[PDB]
């Protein structure tokens, strides 16, 4: 039995159904003439349900008939999804015809049990000096790239996609959640021209889209990755911006009749993250390695959204506007960035002591900032003067020219092994390069290139 | 030579809110009769706190620091009574019984700041309403400079 | 990472065995005093024996309080 | 040569203390902008809490 | 048909009217048997309107009859208003009897349309050397006046009031927004003693009046100025303090229960400023130029009130305590004062070069004064010593005797043309008067008078 | 060669909030027909201030700097 | 006649009564078949009253019958209360059986009249150097120990109880408002073992108890002290945390239908505090000497609760987290702490000059401390170098080992008289100890102990 | 020698709110029988966030940082 629209306010729509035929929560509904899809969110009583529209509400009116589909939003899964682009509802948006799926899965699912969790510490080399040094990654783990606007989350994620695809032969899933439509077109043509497209499934719900699409598109991409994991494969899951999923919930929370929490966020902020984040995990059947870009509002790392996200990750990479302002890229902060893999029992004592030594020197240089600004380096002790000179060389040596960034400067990209990374920083800490000028370490791939640059 | 009006910490907020107006009314008796008076309001900040309580319990809409929209009007209505009136005003008020004499009411309102913060809502209002300000400093008081 | 100046135990010596109770007496406040003295005397030209001795002891006790994870004593 | 070097030392110190005085002025200016931003945010948060609590009562 | 008071909460009064006779927004209402006037702010439905009382509500009761006037608050306009003091409603507050007006206008109207804009940018010659050279006023512009107390603010207003009336055949209006009764009385006598009272209309909205009175006084003075503009004149509108207009809006908005914005200001902050400021312009018939005193909360120029006000100002005049100590009047700072018309495309290259030349010499003299104070006059070269001599002559030539200051200065007042101003400063900068002593330039109308004074 | 869309400082906040979308629609006429166009929004920060006013008058819960939750979507 | 429970939300319970039998404000009600008491806070109209529970709500249900007792909460008073432990309702919480009461008093009462107020100024020696020097107490006055978490309020109060209450000839009352259950038990055994318990009545409301208990324990303890004062006796009244009375009000305020004030505190904060503080006073009949520990949220003395509390006290002792962070105890701030007794006519010129001399030296050192951290001690003048050494010695001589703190310090406790205190500070100020090392004055007792420690 | 009580991020806010009390009751079994036990609460800050969510959804009036008045008593 069909229901009728009784109220419309923005993206939220109330529908009245017979008391004996009320649709369940998360059930998909369809407006009869317009074919707009709605997802039930709450049961208000007296046969009324509150729902969010999965499209534009412009032109809808009170009294229109609505049909219930008997199930949640379901999307195509498996091999048929590779090399194709899909929207939040699972429709093809690449003009390449209909998808040939053998089955469809509902986008709402429970997280894998405690007994299904997989334990693993196998090191993943990224080829990026700062990441391989202070915050190493592990296969089947979760990585977060935290940063404000314009600091480098996409450039760093594109370089990681380029470098990790060298040693990974399995499938990949890329979920574009609330980001630029141009970035989706650029990435699609880059993979189509490189002949890599047939190994990747693409899901897009960009900035132009209504709140309902930006709120569920992350579940659609994750549902595809869970099919491959459950088939016993090792899959890569990339999320263009996880903060947009949270923001879409904030845009709709007041319309759903909820009281606001701190700084206007939804009262369900932590639960909404937990329900999504626990599904992005490796299990005894197969593994999911995931990289997520995390936006930081007004550069404030204490904001409830970034603050609630740290607890869900294995490796935390924090980008900084201050470091980017000095012309140092990738712009990772070595004192705020960290990883559970930075353990002597996982990486060995040599790598561990080198990373610890780099953090000690940078912390001590940070404490001297105000003294140096008022009186200069000449009033420091001879021990502090030696440490400041090494800190300045370490900061420059952490910089690296990326292959995806070659368009911005013309400088060739560089790939650096972990062996070469440890050797370079260890040599600088021990004083083997105390005679080289600090400008010799800027934008050089390996320590040998710093030695050659010093001869100019 | 002094009238003392008291509204203690245990008295109803209405009495604490009204006390400055009662004392002002007793002081105005001399001004209107061609005489001079001086009035001290030991804490206009405590009068504002009492009015905020009444306003919130009466469910009136709150503003900055939870004060009602009329907190500036509360102090302005009180402080404009303190004034010097001309000989014609005194002659008119007394029906010619007092002639050729002016009358006045001088006010010395007191405000308490938190850690030297003069930018708080109530202090900002009273600073703008008054003819001048005597600022007392904690650093000077500790340095032996008692006034 | 224990900040000895801000950290405190309200039960004190009653929660300790006699040997550690006698040997650790006053260490917490001594490290707190060393933090202030080491900052105050950072740019001093010369210092008395009491100050030199307090700084030398404070540095050694600061170094002694470091320990590795999963390595209990 | 020793006496003239002492006159040069005091002249170099005059310039150094002038520059130290000027650099302190920049630090005070940067901190004042951060303070004013924090002052405005505190008032806005308090009003959000007052309005939020009053709407529930 | 009349209505009845149904609710009274402080200054906010709700009145119930017959369904076919509900008064319009901003319509003025009269309580029967009392002098209380109410202004309609909102229509609540069921024939009930919410209004703000234009006076004390003490002694009012529920059920009193209320009469609709059929229009907004209407005030007296024209020559009959000059030399009289009035309240927000246009009633005379002096004991000089009733105003003899021949016409009345409502205080609410739209700003002059896009097609009514005068067009070409024309300067308003003030006759004051420092203002006309360093911070020129455009006809129809808004000028921000900054400084403390006891620095000549009243004397500057009285001189501007004299010059627009005697030299340009214009008129002035003074709007006392949140006026102190003691200062309002003192100012009225100072203008009477200076013979400028018959050239200005006074509107006072005293501090002890309800929020609605303080908020509407600016519109009352502006309505009186609009009548004089339509007579084909150039008018000066003085606003005692533009910050108090902003606060009165915050108080009224809080009384009406609107949700507060950033820093607690009313949500309508930018629109309320725009409604006032957009009427002050140059039109095809004549112009209204405004001088507004500005207060900065907590010395924070980024606070919403100063930041919203600065978007409308065309010039900034800064009065200085240090300049007043040197006996130089008016005490205007040539380096801190600014003007948007100080552009070679607006005022021409000759005026611009002369003004920038004076500012460069005064700026360099400020620096040399610190060298003279720390190291002594023997450190300066012959070029620096010549520059110091010219800076002293320029600094004294900026001083001027005012017709309203003859009591303080003794000497007769002077009106200086823009042509005479540019020629005088250009000649001093070129060194044409380097043979005259610095004391010859102090308190003289033009460069000619300085040449004649040097022979005494 | 230019279309000028105006919503001055005294016009209703509804028109100030809507002016960019009207100008954008007039500029899109050329894009959709295979032509090139250029658009200047003289102050998007003034558009955000106009949208904050409407949202607060509708009593919608505010966020950082009192702006609406949907100020990014705007 | 009996009423019925209609609603239960947290600690707040609504009860409906017949319209001719509605209970009075503050009247005590008893729930049938359950060991719970309710205190009426408001009359909502239509026969409904709002109340707070004085026991756990886990056994309550809607529809339970409630009996009106006809009076406010009444507690036992007089000689029978000495050497006993009681709850908020006056029940014995020790295992010594029923209290041998002969009279019961209601906990709600009006403050003494203006004509009943006392005027005593007899000085009270405490044996603590800082307190006896800058914060001298007086018999029948009010003392407040202000401080954040962990700065020493309980340890300072326990030393004051040892040095004042053990030797006192009259009765004592201790009110444990929102205190740790461990502190209450430790104090009971210490009073019992010391044979002092027979002079003390103990009333406790730990922080595990419902808001109603924590909101009224202060009144129960004060009611017992008022009975002894009105008998014409001299009484000691100790309160471990007066802030807990305020906090219990904040926990329940919003559920009582009250809009929140600044910092989220109840609008009635100042009145609730004044109604309690005006009863804790000395009168023409008898005297109450009281010491109240005052918690300071996040160490901020500007918070509304501490800020409102200062005006109610004669002696204000401020404990500073910055001083405690240096390992210096009792941690009393000599510049923020003060007493109404610090007057030459009350303590003589020698003590007054010594106290002001110490404050002058410490205030001058505070502004030199930041200079030494940037330029070093050698860059200061001859007078500053000498003054800094004396300030650092005075700062250490203010420290003292307490008998109640031997468990923390390991060293034995010291009692120092007022004359010994004055002589020690006069000697350090006059330069009699310029040759002793800075470390000789830390944790010693009288001045001779510093001379002896220097040789070791 | 250890009992592990888990209330992970995807579990109901009611379970996250109750987990500390459940672990405490399991630890009290030893205390009441003359034995010694040790209990670790992973994050009391996360339990407070779970209680704030339940309280706001039940429409109880909020205080500082939107937490309910009784968060101290919790
Ligand atoms: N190595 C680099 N060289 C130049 N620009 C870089 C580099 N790394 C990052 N960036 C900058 O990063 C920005 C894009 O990242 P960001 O805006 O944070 O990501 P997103 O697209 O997710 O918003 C661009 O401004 C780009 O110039
Ligand atoms: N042009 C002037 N010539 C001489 N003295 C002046 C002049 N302008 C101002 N002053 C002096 O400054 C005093 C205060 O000026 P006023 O305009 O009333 O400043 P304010 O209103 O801020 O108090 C005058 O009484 C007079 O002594
Ligand atoms: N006089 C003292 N001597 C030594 N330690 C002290 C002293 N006073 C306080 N302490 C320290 O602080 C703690 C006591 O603080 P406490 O009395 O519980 O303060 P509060 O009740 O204000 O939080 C002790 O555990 C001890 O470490
Ligand atoms: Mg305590």
């Amino acid at each position: 039995s069909s229901g009728r629209i009784v109220q419309i306010i923005g993206a939220v729509i109330d529908v009245e159904f017979p008391r004996d035929a009320v649709p369940s929560i998360y059930e998909a509904l369809k407006v009869q003439g317009v074919e707009t899809t709605l997802e039930v969110q709450q049961q208000l009583g007296d046969g009324v349900v509150r729902s969010i529209a999965m499209g534009s509400t412009e032109g809808l009116k009170r009294g229109l008939n609505v049909d219930s589909t008997g199930a949640a939003i379901s999307v195509p899964v498996g091999k048929a999804t590779l090399g194709r682009i899909m929207d939040v509802l699972g429709n093809p948006i690449d003009e390449a015809g209909p998808i040939g799926e053998e089955e469809r899965w509902g986008i709402h699912r429970e997280a894998p049990s405690y007994a299904d969790q997989a334990g693993g510490n196998e090191l993943l080399e990224t080829g990026i000096k700062v990441i391989d040094l202070v915050c190493p990654f592990a296969k089947g783990g979760k990585v977060g790239l935290f940063g404000g606007a314009g600091v480098g989350k996409t450039v760093n994620m594109m370089e990681l996609i380029r470098n990790i695809a060298i040693e990974h032969s399995g499938y990949s899933v890329f979920a574009g959640v609330g980001e630029r439509t141009r970035e989706g077109n650029d990435f699609y043509h880059e993979m189509k021209d490189s002949n890599v497209l047939d190994k990747v499934a693409l899901v897009y719900g960009q900035m132009n889209e209504p709140p309902g699409n930006r709120l569920r598109v992350a579940l659609t991409g994750l549902t595809m990755a869970e099919k491959f994991r459950d088939e016993g494969r090792d899959v890569l899951l990339f999320i263009d911006n996880i903060y947009r999923y949270t923001l879409a919930g904030t845009e709709v929370s007041a319309l759903l009749g909820r009281m606001p929490s701190a700084v206007g966020y939804q009262p369900t902020l932590a639960e909404e993250m937990g329900v999504l984040q626990e599904r992005i995990t490796s299990t005894k059947k197969g593994s999911i390695t995931s990289i997520q870009a995390v936006y930081v509002p007004a550069d404030d790392l204490t904001d409830p959204s970034p603050a609630t996200t740290f607890a869900h990750l294995d490796a935390t990479v924090v980008l900084s506007r201050d470091i980017a302002s000095l012309g140092i890229y990738p712009a990772v902060d070595p004192l705020d960035s960290t990883s559970r893999q930075l353990d002597p029992l996982v990486i060995g004592q040599d790598h561990y002591d080198t990373a610890r030594g780099v953090q000690y020197v940078l912390q001590r240089y940070k404490e001297l900032k105000d003294i140096i600004a008022i009186l200069g380096m000449d009033e420091l002790s001879e021990a502090d003067k030696l440490l400041v000179a090494r800190a300045r060389k370490i900061q420059r040596f952490l910089s690296q020219p990326f292959f995806v960034a070659e368009v911005f400067t013309g400088s060739p990209g560089k790939y650096v092994s972990l062996k070469d990374t440890i050797a370079g920083f260890k040599g600088i800490l021990n004083g083997d390069y105390d005679h080289l000028p600090e400008q010799a370490f800027y934008m050089v791939g390996g320590i040998e290139e710093a030695v050659e640059k010093a001869k100019k | 030579n002094t009238i003392v009006v008291a509204a203690s910490a245990s008295e109803s907020a209405a009495l604490q809110y009204l006390a400055p107006y009662s004392g002002c009314t007793m002081g105005e008796y001399f001004r209107d009769r061609g005489e001079d008076a001086l009035i001290v309001y030991d804490d206009l900040s405590k009068q504002a706190v009492a009015y905020r309580q009444i306003s919130l319990l009466l469910r009136r809409p709150p503003g900055r620091e939870a004060y009602p929209g009329d907190v500036f009007y509360l102090h302005s209505r009180l402080l404009e009574r303190a004034s010097r009136v001309s000989e014609e005003y005194v002659e008119k008020f007394t029906n010619g019984a007092v002639t050729g004499k002016t009358g006045s009411l001088t006010a010395l309102p007191i405000i308490e700041t938190q850690a030297g913060d003069v930018s708080a809502f109530v202090p900002t209002n009273v600073i703008s309403i008054t003819d001048g300000q005597i600022f007392l400093e904690s650093a000077m008081f500790n340095s032996g400079i008692r006034p | 990472a224990v900040n000895a100046g801000i950290s405190v135990s309200r039960v004190g010596g009653a929660a300790q065995t006699k040997i550690i109770k006698k040997l650790s007496g006053g260490i917490r406040t001594a490290l707190a005093q060393y933090r202030e003295l080491a900052a105050f005397a950072q740019f001093a030209s010369d210092l008395d024996e009491a100050t030199r001795k307090q700084l030398e002891h404070g540095q050694r006790v600061t170094e002694l309080m470091k320990q590795k994870q999963y390595a209990p004593m | 040569a020793v006496v003239e070097n002492n006159a040069c030392e005091q002249a170099a110190r005059m310039i150094a203390m002038k520059n130290a005085t000027d650099n302190a002025g920049e630090l005070i200016s940067d901190l004042q902008l951060i303070y004013n931003k924090a002052r405005q945010a505190a008032i806005t948060q308090e009003i959000s809490e007052i309005v939020g609590g009053a709407a529930a009562v």
